């Protein structure tokens, strides 16, 4: 139900002034039905994605989730 | 004041402004007579706060009635003990010229706090307008002016 | 020769239009009334508060754990925060979809 | 989940369908659930009294409250009031679900992270939740008490 | 924006006719009520 | 401010500050003495001069009755806020010695939304009246007239 | 239920479900035992309110002392108002079936509003208590149990 | 809003109580509202089928959707279907509240000014509208069937 | 350095802090030596200029090269109208106590005018050190340190 | 919209296909479409000149960029400046579509109000344009120099 | 966390008051913090310059800025510019605190791992922060100076 | 129009002078821009019914009082019937080009139906008024004043 994901994204456009760490390098919760298309986000933008958890769910449930 | 004038100038991507930087060259002149008051206030602890919860049961008798909070001599020790928080957290704010010590160490969570005890709020709010008053009458006058601002902030923001 | 007194400095954007009051960004380690400050200030953007000195509005629990742990971003509570039915209640169903 | 949505999983991996065994699991769950309704309704009355009455139990007048503790400061005081009063809101979820799944995948997920990285006691938090056990074992009743007990004592064992 | 950047009301210039709408959208106020299970009568009292 | 009043009609004028804007500049410096205890002084007990206001005007009518636009608990707790909202920028446009920030704050769109919401406007001016009396009243003669200025200012702009 | 049921169905893109549907039929067979629970409480207004008022007064004597808010034949008469208002609400709420007259009349805005008039929460919860106690004395057993867990739900919303 | 709550509403601004003239408005509203949920049921069955109906019987064939109208493009003809749905879908929540009050502050409050500007027929929509209210009244019963058509001719007399 | 406390407060719920009241008292406190200080300036404008212009014109002669952009008459007439324009900026910022004024007129977008112009920004950056330096050698000492980091903002703005 | 969809467009709405009057126009946005292709890489050499030359020209040394104007402030002139990039770059763009509407769309749509709120001189913009209009002209050739003044003076003549 | 703020909550942490030894720490730390201030005007006077000077005395010439390094590409080299104006901006803001637990929760909570996988040196950076460290004492003094290099070598110690 | 320089040039025993025929083809021209603002104000008719009432019934509270003639809901739908009838007229009067059959219908004897209908002049200017508020927020700024002449022509008939 929620992934603990880990992921790096780069800057390629113009360099920012402002600290940035958080955009660059995060750690968060996603919910399992928006993670599909942040994934896809994060694979737009060109970042590597470091680590995925399942944190809630349990794998198999057909029932409850 | 520096902590308040660096996180300020970090919510910009600029540096700390002229501007600042004669506050904190203000800040650092009144500091030793800020310690001075502080001084003060550390060695009056016992008599300010005993003369400002005996004015608070003066004005209100609600909390030392037997229906009230502050019924018996422990719970009105730990009344006095309350107001020895809040001045000793007036004694932070005046060295400090900032009210952020006393706002994240007493004021920030404390009508939630006083809620699940039971306890008024305007009740704490009079006795720390007693030790506004009291300490107004122990000190130098303008000097008075500036520790009862910080007690005005802590009354203020208890209510 | 200011015969019309040409201009002043806001008379066109302004100095408050050009730039914002404040931008708070989260931190992994920040002043405790700063972290706060800056959780009040998603309610009082998203939600509509009015400058409101504190939010009438509620407050989830979990989702206020979830930002002083900052285990969570903070565009996941934005998202959260207006999928709620305070949000709904307040702007939903009282207007057309339009 | 549910009880009914553990059995219907159940069965459901199984392949088939409900019959008598299932259905008598249902049953079951349906006796109980109407105590489980009446114990919902007596513990949403006074959930504050029972909070205030197991932190003036167990954790007022200690080390912890003291100045050099972690429930000295006023914020951290609001936040032990609030984690006390999310314990029996959940055990009260998880309660009437008749299932600690969900009481487990809501709180259960981070919450040994997050009190091992803030520095928070676990003991003293076991405490805590033993004393709302007997408040709220003393208040409802016996059998209901004991149901409500079971879950606050998953909670304990998963935070230890 | 950013994600750790909480949003805030900004005015653009590059979309045509953009400020114009932007300064009437914050120039509303939510100028109705949100439950409504009430309503008061003209000039209230 | 009315310093940046004062630099922004000299700059439209394209000259410097000398003697006449200089003047106005020691006037302000000397009313901001009194304008700062007066900041304090309000800030202190905002709620009772609320609640003060709301006691002698508006509570025991018909607006607070059945049939009133303030019968509703969401209704009274707005106009708690709004009038909080009214003591609190007339306090930032006492201090600001210049009525422009509060116009552009709240009288840009107040009009309209107390026109589409049906608020009474004449209710609204006698509970600024009445806030313009307690602080009068509370704060003092010259000071409690400085406020009285943007408060009027505020109940001429919503009428 | 209706009210509820549509704008949850709102939120969503369907129709209403057949639980639901289920939901609003058992609402409709109860609805005439919920008319005649709402028929003994308009019959039995005063006695109900005037003993609440008392066990409160019994419970908590710092309202009705020279020091409280509720001081005095005019302010105990509002004390008994507001009793009877919150139990004109909790017939309502047992009508509707929601608890969202309930809300949007009486629960959403009450905590800023009585703290600006003054006036302690808890004893307000504790008079809805007294009423709900009382008309648990006056109905029939489970029947009671419906009344009381209506006034259970303002009792802990007002606290 | 829904019946029940106008009811209240008004008693509220009366200031009194539900005394028994509201009490018999409300057994009224008890009494239809079993068949009201059985026509929500029968018509959440082919909401589909309605529209495709409606649209079939009125629109289809003439020159609003022929080159030069309003309904020839293929986003344009699915505005179409899903204002037709919409009006289905309102017109049965506003007949399962037996409130009108909901439906025009939720469609009838900026959709004449958004058919103004986008340069949308009225007439067509008052036709379209016409012909649902004809196929649910043919397709659920007579007395379900004309309260749907009151709430239908609500939209259609709101729009014009 | 109202406005900056004002608008600071005002992205907190809260007034104004004890502490910023110190800051505004002391801010008074010094307005009239700063009055002084712009009472200088004003009078020393021509020479101050010129000496500027003419240190900048003997470290940076690329400017008055026939490459450069400040070639000839009119084009250094206008060179030096920019330099007394920056020390006006300069005096509003030493009067006001805020670097507001300096910026919102003449420092938030001056690098993407002066690349569209074709000026250099490190010149201008340049002759505004230079202006520190000469205003610098005319006032007292620690009133020029005062005068001196308005300029240290504006130089280091620039660049 | 291009020239293309503009023909595509009218042919629709008159139903038929594009046979030999739509195709002699296509055939000669094609002929043009080369020097525009040209003009469009000489434009954007030198943009940053093109809005140097023009403020030269025109806006300096005026009364609107001395104190007392509207281009008196740091902010105000490169507001300035990047509103005749934009006048320049989405005549640019009308240039190679052949086709003014994009353009109207764009800027023109709020532009008018925009200007009358900030109290923003119409006709100094308008004779800024013209002189983007001669600098252009000047650059690129007679018959593209007249192909991007015809939409630098639509622009002028929408913000008149 | 200011000096002030590290001795306030040392003090609280024991549980007492400020007196005497509290105080002469907050004595010393308002007698440095006017040479403070004056060190922050003349740091942030020519910042620019000294992250210019600290890039040509280490950074140029090198193979890392050549064809085959880290800093090779535009977006590279100002991303390395804005890095070491960082490093410069937050050495400031931790002497002005006198306090250096800021400027690590800053920076020195992420950097390892981003400059780990990102692949940047680190010995360059400890390299540039010595040059950094070299221009300011040499722009701004001898005491400040040390004091700016005292920040600045935590970082450097940080980041290995 | 036409009428107005048909009679005119019909007193006289001269034909109409080509400057009348000039200003006869001058409104042909400009009919088509008045029939698209008279079918604008046509089918938006009853949002301007209702925001004319709003306003009005904001601005003056006393038709709303029971003392006032527009009490209850019957008179309450005639009020607003008569700014339905005072738009179609201005409508009239948009089409026309003179104000002609706008005036002999709506004004030449409004007066004393008014007076011996109880009802205030003063409040149905008022409602003119907000007709004409509300369709220039409807039509654009050319519209907007072509049909505030007419609206200004009936707000200065009834005074
Ligand atoms: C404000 C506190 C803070 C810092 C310091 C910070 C640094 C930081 N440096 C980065 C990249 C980078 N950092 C460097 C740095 C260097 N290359 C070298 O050879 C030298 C050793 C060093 C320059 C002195 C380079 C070259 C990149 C870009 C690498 C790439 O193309 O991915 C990135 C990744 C995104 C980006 O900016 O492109 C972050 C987040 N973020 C922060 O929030
Ligand atoms: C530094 C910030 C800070 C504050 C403010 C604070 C208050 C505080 N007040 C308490 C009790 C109490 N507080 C009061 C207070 C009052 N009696 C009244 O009626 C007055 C309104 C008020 C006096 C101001 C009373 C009567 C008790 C005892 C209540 C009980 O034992 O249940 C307790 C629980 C027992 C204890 O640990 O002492 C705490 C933690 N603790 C803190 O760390
Ligand atoms: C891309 C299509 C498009 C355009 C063109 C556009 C223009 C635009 N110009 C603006 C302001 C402005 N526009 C000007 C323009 C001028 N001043 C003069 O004297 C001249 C007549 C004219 C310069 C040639 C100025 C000075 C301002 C700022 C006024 C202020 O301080 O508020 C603003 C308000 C916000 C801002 O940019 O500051 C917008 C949105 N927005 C768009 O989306
Ligand atoms: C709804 C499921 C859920 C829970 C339970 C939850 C807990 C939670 N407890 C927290 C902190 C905290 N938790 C405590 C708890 C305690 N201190 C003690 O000594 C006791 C052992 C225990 C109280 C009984 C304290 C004191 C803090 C604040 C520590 C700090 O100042 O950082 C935080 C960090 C942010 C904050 O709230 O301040 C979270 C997220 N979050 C959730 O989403
Ligand atoms: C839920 C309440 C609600 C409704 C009803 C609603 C309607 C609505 N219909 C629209 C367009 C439209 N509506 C139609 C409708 C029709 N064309 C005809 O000829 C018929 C008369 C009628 C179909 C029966 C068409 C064709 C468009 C698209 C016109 C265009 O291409 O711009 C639009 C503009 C955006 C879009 O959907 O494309 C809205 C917002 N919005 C809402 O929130
Ligand atoms: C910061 C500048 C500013 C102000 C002042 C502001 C006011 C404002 N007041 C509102 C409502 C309201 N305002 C009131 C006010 C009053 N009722 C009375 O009887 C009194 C005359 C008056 C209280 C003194 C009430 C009762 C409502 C809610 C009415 C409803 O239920 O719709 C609303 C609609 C949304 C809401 O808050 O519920 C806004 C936007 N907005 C702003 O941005
Ligand atoms: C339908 C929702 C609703 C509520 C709840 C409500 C309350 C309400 N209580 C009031 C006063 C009051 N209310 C109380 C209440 C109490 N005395 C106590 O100590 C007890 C805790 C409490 C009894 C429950 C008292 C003593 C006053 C008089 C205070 C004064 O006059 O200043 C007033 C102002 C005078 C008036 O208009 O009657 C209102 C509007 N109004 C509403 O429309
Ligand atoms: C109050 C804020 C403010 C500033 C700063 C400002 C600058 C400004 N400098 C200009 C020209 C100029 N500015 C310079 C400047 C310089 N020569 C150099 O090499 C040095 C680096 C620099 C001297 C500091 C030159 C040479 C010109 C003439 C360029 C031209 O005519 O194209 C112009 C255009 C002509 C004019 O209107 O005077 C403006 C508007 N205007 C303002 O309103
Ligand atoms: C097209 C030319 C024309 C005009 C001008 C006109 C006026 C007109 N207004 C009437 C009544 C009325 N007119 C109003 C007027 C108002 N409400 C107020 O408070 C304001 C003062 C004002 C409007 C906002 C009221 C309240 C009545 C009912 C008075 C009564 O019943 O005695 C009546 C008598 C009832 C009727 O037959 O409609 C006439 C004839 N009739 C016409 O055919």
């Amino acid at each position: 139900r929620l992934f603990k994901i880990t992921a790096l994204v780069p800057s390629l456009s113009r360099t920012r002034t402002q600290r940035e760490l958080q955009n660059t390098y995060f750690t968060k919760l996603v919910p399992y039905e928006n993670w599909f298309r942040e994934q896809q986000r994060i694979q737009k933008a060109g970042g590597k994605i470091i680590k995925v958890e399942l944190a809630t769910g349990k794998q198999g449930t057909n029932a409850g989730l | 004041i520096v902590t308040k004038s660096i996180v300020n100038a970090d919510a910009e991507a600029r540096y700390l402004s002229p501007g600042e930087l004669d506050r904190i060259k203000s800040f650092v002149a009144g500091g030793q007579q800020r310690l001075r008051i502080a001084q003060a206030l550390t060695d009056n602890r016992e008599r300010l706060v005993k003369q400002a919860g005996d004015q608070l049961f003066q004005k209100r008798p609600d909390v030392v009635s037997p229906g009230g909070n502050a019924y018996g001599q422990e719970m009105t020790a730990t009344c006095l003990r309350d107001l020895d928080y809040y001045l000793r957290l007036v004694t932070y704010g005046i060295v400090a010229g900032d009210v952020t010590p006393i706002e994240e160490i007493g004021v920030i969570g404390v009508r939630e706090m006083y809620k699940s005890l039971g306890t008024p709020i305007e009740a704490v709010g009079e006795g720390v307008r007693a030790l506004k008053n009291a300490a107004s009458t122990l000190l130098s006058a303008e000097d008075a002016a500036e520790a009862g601002s910080y007690f005005d902030y802590v009354v203020g923001a208890l209510q | 020769y200011n015969d019309g007194r040409g201009q002043s400095v806001e008379v066109g954007v302004g100095t408050t239009r050009r730039k914002p009051a404040r931008i708070y960004r989260l931190t992994n380690g920040i002043g405790q009334a700063e972290k706060q400050l800056v959780i009040n200030a998603i309610y009082r953007q998203v939600l509509d508060v009015f400058s409101g000195q504190v939010p009438d509005y509620y407050r989830r629990t979990e989702l206020d754990s979830k930002l002083r742990n900052g285990e969570i971003s903070v565009r996941e509570f934005v998202r959260e925060i207006a999928s709620s039915e305070i949000y709904r209640k307040r702007f939903y169903t009282p207007y057309p979809n339009t | 989940q549910d009880a009914i949505t553990a059995v219907i999983n159940s069965a459901d991996v199984q392949g088939k369908y409900l019959d008598t065994a299932a259905l008598e699991k249902l049953k079951a769950y349906f006796s109980t659930g109407e105590l489980r309704v009446r114990a919902a309704t007596t513990i949403s009355a006074n959930a504050a009294a029972i909070v205030k009455e197991a932190v003036a139990k167990s954790l007022l007048y200690s080390d912890i409250t003291r100045p050099g503790g972690n429930m000295y400061t006023t914020r951290r005081y609001a936040a032990c009031i609030r984690d006390l009063d999310y314990y029996l809101r959940y055990a009260t979820y998880a309660m009437l679900a008749g299932d600690p799944s969900i009481l487990d995948e809501r709180v259960l997920n981070g919450l040994k992270e997050t009190y091992n990285s803030l520095g928070v006691p676990v003991g003293a938090t076991v405490q805590a939740i033993q004393a709302i056990k007997e408040v709220t074992a003393s208040l409802v009743g016996a059998d209901a008490g004991k149901e409500m007990g079971i879950y606050l004592d998953y909670i304990s064992s998963g935070l230890s | 924006f950013g994600e750790d950047v909480v949003p805030y009301p900004r005015f653009p210039s590059l979309p045509a006719g953009n400020y114009l709408g932007s300064v009437q959208a914050a120039a509303d106020l939510v100028k109705q009520s949100w439950s409504s299970l009430s309503p008061s009568t003209l000039t209230g009292r």
